[PDB]
């Protein structure tokens, strides 16, 4: 609670993922339009325009809150003030200053990487198979984004056992690998049965979408999420929040009794594994055979490793 | 890249006649899975015209070009050889030859699909 050294390395560890996310993507982004693949150097190209975006709406808002050259004044100015003090804390109530400032910081970029971790990782997973060797440039956002993914995840958890005592039992290195494998797995099932079905039909997929995302817009509704002042910047915390949830289930509001969760998963198991019946029992003509297995395979196996690792945690902490 | 595909046969040849091309791949080849040609003129885009697989040779066609397109491998030289016969007025377009490691998408005639390609040559038909 004293932002101790230990978790100064967390936060140091930010940037070498998130500037090395930045830097991938733009290096990225210019060799598709460098080879002629300009529909998925621009689309590419657009999450970042627009996770950076989504965040410096939402650090305008925090900032004029907690207060042309502000239009720009977003996550840079607001990451340099923290490790300017946190600096001096290595040097040497500025604690709660600091420990308050950086866990703010802290759900903003989770917010920043579930909408560029997952998301964005569907496009260049959709560039691997289809073309299926691919080169270093994609291996290297696909892996950073994973660390990305990793990084902010065990952050959130974190985040949360410091922020109330509640969870006292959280204490060891056991939650922090189980809760991290569980996404890392549940998301790969997700994403690999978005990214087959995606081959067949684009428009189906990206239809499928706005259903399931107008779910999680509406739940925001029941829940009475309340996390900004603004009115303007109320509709877009309930938007942004609501397409998390196509994803991964995140307990809004902190309230739940487990639920919604099981709710949330006992369709994506139906629904998951109810994709692979319709390829299995009506073949495609389309996807080669001799490696539709494999992925047949990680697909569930994957899924199947989700759901253990829940019981481990929330049937011995939660 | 780790290997460089060459084409040559291309030229000049009244219409309703024969010409025949090759493809060289210099380098291994031991994990191309697909490997095809396409047609390209101004005006369009790229379109899948014919295409192998090495591990067995079913040749895969083009409803338009079905017929009448005559491709053969031969692993002998490791290339592969492509033959007209009557032609017709608009097959007057770049031919490029380019293959694909083995992936999950089984469908060797989208233009994406195929990883790296070569430089081309021209053809046309009198
Ligand atoms: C922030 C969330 C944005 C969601 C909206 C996305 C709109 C996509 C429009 C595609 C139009 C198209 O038809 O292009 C399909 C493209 C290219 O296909 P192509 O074979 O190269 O032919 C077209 C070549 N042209 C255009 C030169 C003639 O690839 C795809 O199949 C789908 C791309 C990845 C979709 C992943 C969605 C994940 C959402 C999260």
């Amino acid at each position: 609670m004293k932002y101790t050294i230990c978790n100064f390395m967390m936060s140091v560890l930010g940037i070498i993922i998130y500037v090395t996310d930045l830097v991938a993507d733009i290096v990225l982004t210019v060799r598709y339009f460098y080879d002629g693949q300009y529909v998925f150097g621009v689309l590419t190209l657009s999450f970042v325009l627009c996770g950076t975006l989504i965040v410096h709406c939402f650090s305008y808002s925090w900032l004029k809150d907690d207060l042309l050259h502000c239009l720009q004044g977003g996550v840079f100015t607001r990451y340099w003030f923290v490790l300017r003090t946190g600096y001096h804390v290595v040097f040497k109530d500025p604690h709660k200053e600091a420990i308050d400032m950086a866990t703010d910081l802290s759900m903003l970029r989770l917010f920043e990487t579930y909408l560029e971790g997952c998301p964005q990782l569907i496009l260049q997973l959709y560039a691997f198979l289809e073309r299926g060797q691919a080169n270093f440039s994609q291996y290297m956002v696909i892996m950073v984004s994973c660390c990305a993914i990793s990084w902010s995840t065990v952050d959130y958890q974190i985040a949360l056992r410091k922020s109330l005592p509640d969870k006292n039992l959280l204490r060891g290195f056991w939650p922090k690998l189980t809760y991290l494998f569980y996404k890392l797995f549940t998301l790969l099932s997700w994403m690999l049965s978005v990214v087959l079905l995606l081959f067949v039909d684009v428009r189906t997929v990206l239809l499928l979408l706005l259903f399931l995302w107008t779910v999680g817009f509406i739940w925001a509704f029941i829940n009475h999420t309340q996390f900004c002042n603004s009115l303007s910047m109320e509709f877009l915390y309930r938007l942004v929040v609501g397409f998390i949830l196509v994803f991964t289930f995140f307990n809004i509001k902190g309230q739940n009794t487990k639920c919604p969760m099981s709710c949330y998963y006992t369709v994506r198991v139906l629904g998951t594994l109810g994709i692979l019946t319709v390829f299995w029992i009506y073949p495609l003509s389309i996807f080669n055979s001799d490696y539709f297995i494999p992925i047949s395979a990680t697909i569930v196996l994957s899924l199947l490793f989700g759901i253990i690792f829940l019981g481990v945690y929330y049937g011995t902490y939660h | 890249s780790q290997v460089q595909l060459v084409e040559s046969g291309g030229g000049s040849v009244q219409a309703g006649g024969s010409l025949r091309l090759s493809c060289a791949a210099s380098g291994n080849i031991a994990d191309i899975y697909y490997l095809g040609w396409f047609r390209q003129a101004p005006g369009k885009e790229r379109e899948g015209v014919a295409a192998l697989i090495t591990y067995n040779g079913r040749t895969y066609y083009a409803d338009s070009v079905k017929g009448r397109f005559t491709v053969s491998l031969d692993n002998a030289k490791n290339t592969v050889y492509l033959q007209m016969n009557s032609l017709k007025p608009e097959d007057t377009a770049l031919y490029y030859c380019a293959a694909a490691y083995n992936g999950l998408i089984a469908a060797p005639l989208k233009v994406t699909r195929y990883w790296y390609w070569g430089q081309g040559t021209q053809v046309t038909v009198s």
